[PDB]
């Protein structure tokens, strides 16, 4: 059960494979590919959304 | 990745993108083609480095201790109660957030000295050690050939000097959904007792010792353990730490100025 | 919304909280010159977002006893980064204006200003016999003032405001691109001006095309306490503008 | 026909009655820069006509004692007309261009120049503990000049031709883009240099880039009556000049 | 792979490949069947060993320093700021070429030695290693035991005697879009300041120590580095450098000739 | 995912095999076979051409 992901390879100009040999979890490597991100929930938690080109304060 | 900038030309409209009002407490959206002429740019930038996990996931000392072949029995054997706050560095890392979630990747770097009465003929064997962790109740050592060295339950590790940090994987062992960095609260529901952080604490312990007896040379072996956070969950995000630490059981500081200052609001003259 | 307003030209923006409309120009908004129109057969420069863009003059402060102040374009914009160096090196040039005036009140003050464009505004000299210099006629970026009696001068511009420097009477000066910055509803006045001349292009120094003229009509005004600094400023973005005849620097 | 050549950039021509091809680059040609290689955002000036056209430098004079001759770009060009304007109120800005090296003589005349780009020329002081000043550098559109002899100078450029200052044999100069001018031959030399740099864009004023060094490999010579006097001029012409970053103008 | 030499024979042309003109600056492509009759030869050379990448990829020392178990504070530990211009032999070589763009390979080679005041049952436990790297900005250590070397971002190795050069990969860290070999130019607008390739470098310093304390006997370790690059991409070649170097900042030299000379344009002994 | 290459055999008179263990490009062995060949760029800059039978200078 060999997992072929991608390597971080730069962007102007590749895979791995990774066997995870434990019984457990907690012995895996690390997630250092998990790009997920959401500003929103600290950066516009206002509960009538604020339109940009819009009076703010109407 | 990162958002490209869209080209933009002149303007003359009543859609006013750069006023708005910051006290909604709403950070503004704006990009510059908002307020000037862009031209477009492909932006290839990605925030791959600045991901929780690769920011924590780094191993770092949180702390080092000592202990003696031969000298007897503080000296023989040493202890440390696990937590993350005796170091500057660490601490102030998972600090920048309130609660946290990770594995844990512990290496050890175990490394021995020669003390100054040293005799004729001193040719000592190769040194090996056991580390022990003591969960919270077990029955822990009181010299170095107690009866708890058997770890018939308490894992410890066997590492012999010359060959590579001894390494280990744990789990996330809270008792909470989540490892508290905070508590604004405290152990007793009367308040009288321990406030803060503190309460929370009580992770073990772990003992270190020398496996082979003492020779007749002296000798002192330091440990230093590393901490390495893996697979991290973190939430509500905090400012880091201003005033320098000087308590590891709570957040104590000494007043400190916001900032470096310089001559006037008028200065350019990088400090 | 509609009164607030957002202007951008270049690397410049410009914004306003109590605005009317943008007056503009007859009708006419600004555009290079066309294969039809041209006459002058060497390629144009045609930089763009280097020149085109807001240059702030100098303010001017208004008095309760200013009877107003004039500056000619292209003149006032001679010196101001690329838009002054191309007119030195081109013979020939064209271009159109978003010209924002503003001044901000209190509430407490009135007062208001007409701010005109007048294209072509030939100015008499003080001294019938005489022709005015070019420093009475425009001092650059620097505003020129009306006089609330005759100017006297053996060279100076019959500075009069009743008759506008013109010999016209000052309150006809409204069939020119205009708007009024009452304090009262106003702050600023926009006027976007299109070239207007009897020739497809013509040289920046030696004609000043359109003179901007600002003339309080109702006088500032206010009550003891109330701040008596009230500065007018002059924002100036150039439109469309093209060179052509290019060769040394200088004027002569 | 073809040794005949016609080049028109702006309001220029430039004509060659006798000239070999044009060296280009590294076989790339001149072009603004693309979104994909782009780092900087602002809207970029393009002026173009009044950029990009033939600036001609001072001439200079051939001897048959001269080491020979070098100038920096785009130093050489700091003030040619809008090219040099428009370095002055920018941060960045990048361009190529088509050198094109002047030089005839007349059939009883002998000599052969080597007429070379070196892109990013960091030359070495004359006292190994100092670092050559600016001027040592660059004369702007005065041509510097090697020497025969090792230089000394306290803040002087380690001058001696046969290192072409540079510390490398002045005979391998060759995998630079370049031509030759032997008189027998030719009369000029054309290069079209592409922009060569480790990023997209670069501040005109602190960064040299490429230096155009004229070396005679063989010496001018001739018998008595000849004319003795043989100028070697340069014209060069900007290529695909952008600019960014506009503000006041100078260096600091 | 190289050309295989076409037969050719006898000529009688107006076709005439061996006159050309130099001036175009142009190189001729003239082989031996264009001035000679040649025989077939089928040709299986390869030139896979001059290929950029096969010329740059060999490790090569870049530099090396030492610091001493036990002796205080300079002694102690050492540090190098990075850079590629100490060394004649691998700095040439990049040398040949204005710019360029690799990954690094870089090996430790970490050896140890005694020095003479040895005291009497001198037998030492083995040593171990680390290192530090402090990206531009970080907290730089200012005696063994600083808490910079806690290291709780910077990356370091530690490594112990006896096993096998420590290795690691570092990627093409630059922020222009190639490393310059060369930089004619100024780190000021005003010209006044630095001149050279010296304006462009700023990698970073490596620090080292000894982490087991200082025993008895005085001990001194040198750390020698080596760089490998990979993956390379070089552009616009240049002449070899042909003075000696003087100084690891810029280019300045002594004036040397062109080569080494003989008795006559006629002398046959190759010197 | 592994990748089979062939060895640098000779001429007159057989493959690999590699699998990238590490997340990260630059961890990557040499590229040690990459045979690109352009002399063109240096050799001949020239924009007319240059055919080697004629008369170079016309
Ligand atoms: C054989 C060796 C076994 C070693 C086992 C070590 C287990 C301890 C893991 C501790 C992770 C603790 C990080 C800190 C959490 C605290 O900040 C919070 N106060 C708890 O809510
Ligand atoms: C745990 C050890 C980590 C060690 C990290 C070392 C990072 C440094 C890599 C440097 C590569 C530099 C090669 C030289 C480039 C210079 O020539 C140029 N002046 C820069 O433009
Ligand atoms: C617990 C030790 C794991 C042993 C791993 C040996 C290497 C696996 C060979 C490749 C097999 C591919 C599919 C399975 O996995
Ligand atoms: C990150 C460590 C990688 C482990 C590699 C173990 C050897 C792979 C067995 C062969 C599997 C073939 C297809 C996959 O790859």
């Amino acid at each position: 059960g060999a997992q072929v992901s991608t390597q971080k390879t730069g962007a102007h100009e590749i895979h791995y494979t990774n066997i995870n040999y434990y019984k457990d979890a907690a012995s895996n490597s690390a997630n250092r590919q998990d790009f997920t991100q959401d500003p929103g929930k600290f950066t516009e938690p206002v509960k009538d959304i604020m339109v940009k080109s819009m009076p703010a304060l109407n | 990745r990162v958002a490209d900038t869209i080209g933009s030309g002149p303007v003359n409209s009543e859609s006013i993108p750069a006023l708005t009002a910051a006290e909604t407490g709403h950070t503004s959206q704006v990009v510059p083609s908002d307020t000037m002429q862009t031209r477009h740019v492909k932006n290839y930038h990605s925030r791959s480095e600045s991901t929780v996990e690769n920011f924590l996931c780094r191993s770092a000392c949180v702390f080092y201790t000592t202990y003696e072949n031969h000298d007897s029995d503080g000296d023989n054997f040493a202890y440390w109660v696990i937590n993350t706050r005796q170091v500057a560095q660490l601490r102030r890392k998972l600090e920048m957030f309130t609660y946290a979630r990770f594995d844990l990747e512990l290496t050890f770097v175990i490394t021995s000295t020669q003390e100054q009465p040293t005799v004729r003929g001193q040719d000592a064997p190769v040194l090996t050690h056991q580390i022990m962790y003591v969960p919270p109740g077990g029955p822990v050592p009181t010299k170095v050939n107690s009866y708890s060295w058997q770890t018939s339950t308490n894992p410890s590790v066997f590492w012999t000097e010359g060959s590579a940090p001894p390494r280990m994987s744990v789990p996330f062992i809270g008792i909470g959904n989540a490892y508290s960095m905070f508590y604004d609260g405290w152990a007793r529901f009367d308040k009288q007792g321990t406030y803060g952080i503190s309460t929370l604490n009580n992770m073990g312990t772990l003992y270190m010792r020398h496996v082979n007896d003492g020779g007749p040379g002296p000798i002192v072996s330091t440990v230093r353990i590393y901490f390495k956070p893996k697979h991290v969950k973190t939430w509500v995000p905090r400012p880091p730490r201003l005033c320098q630490y000087q308590k590891a059981g709570n957040v104590n500081f000494e007043p400190t100025g916001v900032t470096e200052g310089r001559t006037d609001i008028t200065t350019m003259k990088t400090t | 919304s509609d009164r607030v307003r957002s202007i951008t030209l270049g690397n410049s923006t410009i914004t306003t909280q109590e605005c009317a409309n943008v007056v503009v120009g007859y009708g006419v908004w600004p555009t290079y010159l066309k294969d039809e129109e041209a006459t002058a057969e060497d390629q144009p420069t045609q930089p763009d977002v280097a020149t085109c863009r807001f240059y702030t003059l100098e303010s001017v402060m208004w008095q309760q006893s200013s009877p107003g102040w004039w500056w000619k374009f292209p003149d006032a914009l001679s010196n101001m980064g690329l838009f002054g160096q191309n007119m030195q090196y081109h013979y020939l040039g064209r271009a159109g204006y978003t010209i924002h005036v503003q001044c901000n009140a209190s509430k407490f003050h009135q007062g208001c200003l007409l701010v005109v464009c007048v294209p072509e505004a030939e100015m008499g000299c003080a001294t019938l016999a005489n022709k005015p210099d070019p420093k009475s006629l425009s001092k650059g970026e620097i505003a020129n003032m009306f006089e609330s009696q005759n100017s006297t001068g053996e060279t100076a511009v019959q500075a009069n405001v009743i008759n506008a420097g013109m010999g016209v009477g000052v309150g006809n000066l409204t069939i020119f691109p205009h708007q009024w910055i009452n304090l009262r509803t106003n702050n600023s006045a926009t006027i976007v001006m299109p070239y207007i001349n009897s020739v497809p292009m013509d040289n920046m120094f030696r004609h000043n095309n359109f003179t901007l003229m600002v003339i309080p009509f109702a006088p500032l005004s206010y009550s003891t306490g109330a701040t008596t600094y009230v500065p007018i400023t002059v924002t100036v973005a150039p439109m469309c503008a093209e060179y052509n005849g290019l060769r040394l620097a200088g004027k002569q």
